[PDB]
């Protein structure tokens, strides 16, 4: 006769039984408990026993009971079905309130009305500790500048040492597997008090070489942090750029005792040259290496068919392991590293070129039109250079750099000079030039220019790129020196 | 106001910058209907057990919900009325069983309930348990006993009061 | 294999070609090179430095 | 069923350059290099589209062992007859690995001599030939009709996981009327999950639960003498039920019923690799890595014939736990067709 | 044994079930699907079906799948939680290999990062012209602060009217996209030169009349752009809060001759009242029935969907989101007022200098206590932030204007130690 074979769940173990497919539940539930108890005693588990009043009765997985006066087939139970054998205080325990809810918005909206998760609290606390230590280092440096004394140098060192040790202990994985953010934030923040202490160690009103050593130790510390951690490449890359430029300028300041105008101009030429080598340096730092060429090997067919990387599942629970392509997977990782380096270079060079064009002080009468004209050429340079970059934040970095050069020169002329004409011109350029940028952004992608005009606009870039070196030499007066020396 | 859904029965809703829904039930019942105060995603503001006396005797559970505390739960559902209708049907089907039957109030019989609560005085008491049985004893022409359940600090805290005549 | 050694003109210009192609891939996410602006504008920098040196030699003589 | 089309693509001819000669066209060369590189990229995207077609074809025909919970519609769709479905009737998935694509890279003609060969184009064509000559992470399969047996050598849990994946692939893709299975074991508690599967049902003996389960605790215990009057097998360059016999008993009695030639229309999976079953290196699937990398003699993609006689990387084994196999078995037991 | 009541959801239907708490997920996932299919088929809704190849997963409503080999209890699912019954498509496919370094880099960056496009470009232009006109207005204010010239006010007026007309034309013509925030940025930027133009018309030396007039007109214009548009309503709420306080201070220095300290303290009292008043006042402001432009969350709810019917849930969601934005704006503005008044009061060269330090300590405690109350992330973050910045401001002022190594050491010590104590919590 027909029989159904089902898996009875009882006492957290699975027991397969054979049941009559046509007798009612209440007929066959009496020997079934005996069979299940016998199997539980074979397994050496505490047998099923009742408490209070009720009946032994078989529920589906959700808890709805089977009708005891109907067979298994009349209730649509088939082979391989799982039934839970339970003792229930009453024969009625359904929950018939089915409810319509759109699952997409339900599973969506929960994560963005979420309350404050304490991991977010830890991240916020780490951020605010970072702001605090930055303010403390800044105040200690300001005190060392204003009040030349031995006092601030050891205190900054102690704070830096304790913060870096705390950060390293955090990064030591004893408290942080997934959120390296806390460790990176604390580590980056603690480096500034170290540089402040090292700079304040040197005597004199300023840190003795006009704070070469502070910027140098900051730069090398950031280089080593990238070398060991390699996570936040963009940020430390920008800081390394700024520190390198500051150290070069300070070393030339103390060794040669040259003018600050000469220093700013040569740093400007350095950034101008560096904008063109920035893609190359970002390639080189990322570890992307172009293939080695065969010098004298005659063989050219290599059927070595390189093997497979088996990416083991991070749970480590014996799950089926997946396969990447080859060793060339690292081209992907080095690619985002290269993008991060290039973004960092663009940010740092932008900051440096904005700072260098703040070396424009007096009104335009006399020789002062030459550095302003240099500013105009570098503005056209950077604002047309943005075509060569596709990622939005690099293009925005160049455009922002270009407009901030004009912003900085205008605010310096209007603040230093007391001429109302200078004020009117400055506010006029501040309101018109970004408005012109907005109109250009609105119109240009939506209209079709002549290829001739496209060639001219292509050539303003080169035509304003060229004359900046003779203007730089005019500002440095190298020509007059060669005229006279 | 009335609502129908996938569910079984019509639920009466009254709204005045917030919703009021009553469940009638027909001795000593479990005090732990406060477990259904916090359902899966909806958060009811208060559960009031209301019982009135005179000879007749009627018992209602009245439900309060603020949608502004439940925007995530309402936004997934088809309407704000269908939310508290669903919660009312859950509580009604939970109670419905052994001896006491329960059903959500039709909108007309909500105002009938209001009239029978009015029918035309002592202080609140703090230590609540087992005093309810001796509280019903004193002579009256009418008496209304009510116990309020509210969520509080992740738990449920209870307060009650009674008036006579 | 790999190591310090000696290299020819064709190898070094080929290396420079791959460097420029990687630079375009990195900056612009395109690799078609029917024209490359990068060469044009680095030559503009070279012209800048050459003109600076020329005017440097020019001002050495008269006064 | 998705379709894959073969191709034949000749590689482009690399550039040539004369060396200089002592003493007592850079832009043209760079333009030629750029044109070569664009042609190479066109060939690469053609390779990608062909590889995606063949990927979709194989994973249509051979799903991951985990994804066999969807046990209806495509279930048991293979057909016995020696045509059409014969292209996949006998063959089952064992893991993922490399395979050669459907594009056949023609050898580029007019190759310049090794001193005239330009460095960049030569190296790029070298790399193209190296990497585009295989497709990575495609299902690797084992044909039951080409070998008398296969042997699994490795740690106990790896071998059991692969065996469960094999059993589940056979059960899903082949009906009980075409494939029946036997397990011969010394550790019966690890094979208790197979009682659900219909293919283990012996039609001749009936019990309360239905057909008798074909799980035996010793090779001597065999009451299936009907499957042992056959002859030695002819390899398939179809018998009505093909029998698959798992064995992990480690019994010296095998060589009586197992000649060097095997048995016709039956294939054995020797778990617990022993010197009796490992007497042919092409039939041994050897675990090497802890992760489950298999090494065996490479085989032709179309004809399953052995290529060379040294062991090489074959596949990363699909290891499937007892919980997943039991879930599939409960799903599979519902169906009767 | 334990059983956990949970409500699973699948195929736009939620069903309450009582799952065994100790049986593994893989045991229950199979019959549970059958139960759900039975219930859906009984309702006349189309049952769940497997498409292609994949596996069923019980997932938390946040999106993560549960582990098939572990029961609910080991992976900390508790009673009353909601589960989601997905059918995950099998992700396992071939791995593309691009052997050439340059082509691989190009395609990997092109596939994985966002290129610049006109949609972002117009917003960048609007942002930078906003920054430019804010600098221009602040600069004309600086010149009128330093010099008595009447002529800056025509410049501020003309630039304000030009940018406001351009913003209005963009808002009217180009309202069709959520990139109408270009107009909002311009209008927010251009209200400021209008305010400094009106303020610069106050004759004589600069002071409170210029201040009261400028902040009064700027707050009034903020309230009008609230009622006419109602899109950027959080930032206008913060701005009108700041203008309300500044206008009250200006009228207090014109109608009376009150000292600065008394006004700063009275503003602080108003702020501590207002921190209590804020969560109810925002629910009042929810009902102002300004025009309905949904913000990001409401937009991206409405894209996934079409007192009864959907109009009710639409109204509820819009009201709730407006209330949230109002309250966030209020907290930010009150934080700014709190930090500026505690900065103003705490002068070290005062005989009563011990008292405002005490006030700072108590209000620090008060805000941190209140930070626990609100459920939204950025509201609590704002309260904690302004709590940190009050001690930051008093510490930096004490170490700046007082030239003593002792107070320097004390300030630089507490400024690192106390946020570290916050980090410990």
């Amino acid at each position: 006769p027909q029989a159904a074979v089902v898996a009875i769940m009882a006492a957290d173990v699975q027991i397969a039984v054979v049941l009559d497919a046509h007798a009612p539940i209440s007929v066959m539930i009496d020997p079934l408990l005996k069979v299940v108890n016998t199997r539980l005693r074979e397994l050496g588990v505490a047998p099923l026993e009742a408490k209070g009043r009720g009946r032994w009765m078989l529920c589906l997985v959700d808890g709805t009971p089977l009708r005891p006066n109907l067979s298994l087939t009349e209730q649509e139970v088939y082979d391989g079905d799982r039934l839970w054998l339970k003792f229930l205080e009453d024969t009625e325990h359904r929950s018939e309130v089915i409810e319509h809810i759109s699952t997409a918005v339900a599973t969506n909206l929960s994560k963005r009305f979420a309350p404050i998760d304490p991991v977010v609290a830890v991240q916020v606390g780490a951020t605010m500790v970072a702001v605090g230590v930055l303010l403390g280092s800044a105040l200690l440096g300001w005190w060392r500048w204003q009040h030349e004394s031995w006092l601030p140098a050891p205190f900054a060192a102690v704070i830096a040492v304790l913060v870096l040790t705390v950060a390293t202990m955090i990064l030591a994985r004893s408290k942080t597997v997934p959120d390296r953010r806390v460790g990176d934030i604390l580590l980056l923040s603690g480096l500034v008090p170290l540089a402040v202490a090292i700079a304040a160690t040197a005597p004199g009103p300023v840190g003795a070489p006009h704070a070469v050593l502070g910027f140098g130790v900051f730069g090398v510390a950031a280089m080593l942090v990238m070398r060991f951690t390699g996570r936040r490449l963009g940020v430390y890359t920008a800081l390394v750029t700024l520190c390198a430029a500051a150290t070069a300028a300070g070393l030339a300041r103390m060794v040669l005792l040259t003018s600050a105008v000469t220093l700013l101009t040569c740093v400007l030429l350095a950034c101008v040259l560096m904008y063109h080598g920035a893609p190359a340096l970002s390639r080189w730092l990322s570890g992307i290496r172009l293939p080695v060429f065969p010098s004298a090997t005659s063989r050219w067919v290599f059927e070595a068919r390189p093997d497979l990387p088996t990416t083991v599942v991070v749970s480590g629970g014996g799950q089926p392991t997946l396969e990447g392509p080859a060793s060339v997977r690292d081209v992907l990782l080095r690619a985002e590293r290269a993008r991060s380096f290039l973004t960092g270079l663009l940010v740092g060079l932008g900051v440096l070129t904005v700072v260098c064009l703040a070396g424009l002080c007096d009104p335009h009468a006399g020789r002062r039109w030459l550095p302003l004209l240099l500013a105009a050429f570098t503005f056209g340079f950077l604002i047309l250079r943005g075509r060569s970059y596709v990622d939005r934040w690099q293009a925005i970095t160049l455009a922002a750099t270009a407009v901030l050069i004009i912003a900085a020169v205008a605010v310096r002329y209007v603040l230093v000079s007391g001429s109302p004409a200078v004020l009117s011109a400055g506010v006029a350029v501040l309101v018109l030039l970004p408005a012109a940028g907005l109109t250009a952004a609105a119109v240009v992608p939506n209209t079709i220019y002549s290829p001739l005009f496209r060639k001219i606009v292509e050539w303003i870039e080169y035509l304003c790129l060229m004359p900046i070196f003779p203007l730089a030499l005019w500002l440095m007066n190298v020509y007059e020196a060669i005229r006279y020396r | 106001d009335h609502q129908r859904r996938f569910g079984h029965d019509v639920v009466g809703i009254r709204e005045y910058q917030g919703q009021l829904v009553a469940v009638v039930t027909v001795w000593l019942p479990v005090e732990a209907v406060a477990a259904r105060l916090r359902q899966f995603d909806v958060r009811l503001d208060a559960i009031d057990i209301v019982s009135v006396g005179t000879d007749e005797h009627h018992t209602w559970l009245v439900l309060r919900m603020d949608p502004q505390r439940n925007v995530a739960a309402v936004a997934a559902r088809d309407s704000v009325a269908a939310t508290l209708a669903a919660a009312t049907e859950r509580l009604a089907h939970d109670l419905n069983g052994r001896r006491w039957t329960a059903r959500p109030l039709t909108s007309s019989e909500i105002d009938d309930m209001d009239a029978t609560v009015l029918a035309g005085w002592v202080s609140p008491r703090d230590i609540t348990s087992e005093t309810l049985e001796r509280l019903w004893l004193p002579d009256t022409e009418a008496t209304a006993v009510t116990v309020r359940l509210r969520p509080r600090h992740g738990g449920v805290e209870v307060s009650a009061w009674v008036r006579y005549h | 294999g790999y190591g310090l050694g000696l290299s020819t003109r064709t190898q070094v210009t080929g290396y420079q070609f791959l460097a420029r192609r990687t630079a375009m891939a990195l900056t612009r996410w395109r690799v078609r090179m029917e024209v490359e602006p990068g060469r044009r504008q680095v030559l503009a920098v070279v012209a800048s430095v050459s003109a600076a040196g020329v005017i440097c030699l020019g001002a050495l003589l008269w006064s | 069923a998705p379709v894959v089309k073969p191709e034949n693509i000749v590689l482009p001819t690399p550039l040539s350059v004369p060396p200089p000669e002592g003493k007592p066209s850079r832009p043209k060369l760079d333009a030629m290099r750029a044109q070569f590189m664009l042609m190479l990229d066109m060939l690469r995207e053609t390779a990608q589209e062909s590889a995606d077609s063949m990927d979709a074809n194989y994973r249509w025909f051979h799903p991951a062992p985990t994804t066999l919970a969807a046990a209806v519609g495509s279930s048991r769709m293979w057909e016995r007859q020696p045509d059409g479905k014969d292209l996949n009737f006998g063959v089952v998935r064992v893991g993922v690995g490399m395979t050669r694509p459907e594009v056949t890279w023609g050898e580029p003609q007019n190759m310049p001599t090794d001193i005239e060969l330009e460095p960049v184009t030569g190296k790029a064509l070298q790399e193209f030939g190296r990497y585009q000559s295989v497709v990575y992470n495609l299902p690797k399969m084992v044909s039951l009709l080409v070998e008398p047996w296969y042997s699994l050598v490795g740690e106990r849990e790896q071998v059991l996981g692969l065996t469960r994946a094999i059993i589940c692939q056979l059960a899903f893709s082949h009906g009980p009327d075409h494939v029946q299975m036997i397990v011969v074991t010394s550790d019966p508690d690890r094979w208790d999950w197979v009682k659900w599967i219909p293919h283990f049902g012996d039609p001749r003996r009936r019990d309360a639960a239905g057909n008798a389960r074909m799980v035996y605790t010793s090779v001597r215990e065999f009451a299936t003498e009907q499957a042992e009057l056959f002859a030695g097998r002819g390899s398939f360059t179809t018998p009505t039920p093909h029998h698959v016999i798992i064995s992990d008993i480690e019994d010296p009695q095998w060589e009586y019923v197992i000649s060097s030639e095997g048995v016709d229309g039956v294939t054995f999976f020797d778990l617990t690799g022993s010197p009796l079953w490992t007497g042919a290196p092409q039939r041994v699937l050897r675990f090497t890595d802890s992760a489950g990398v298999i090494e065996t003699l490479p085989r032709d993609r179309d004809t399953w014939m052995v290529i060379d006689d040294n062991a090489w990387f074959f596949a990363l084994a699909d290891q499937m736990s007892e919980a997943d196999a039991e879930q599939f078995a409960h799903q599979m037991a519902h169906w009767r067709l």
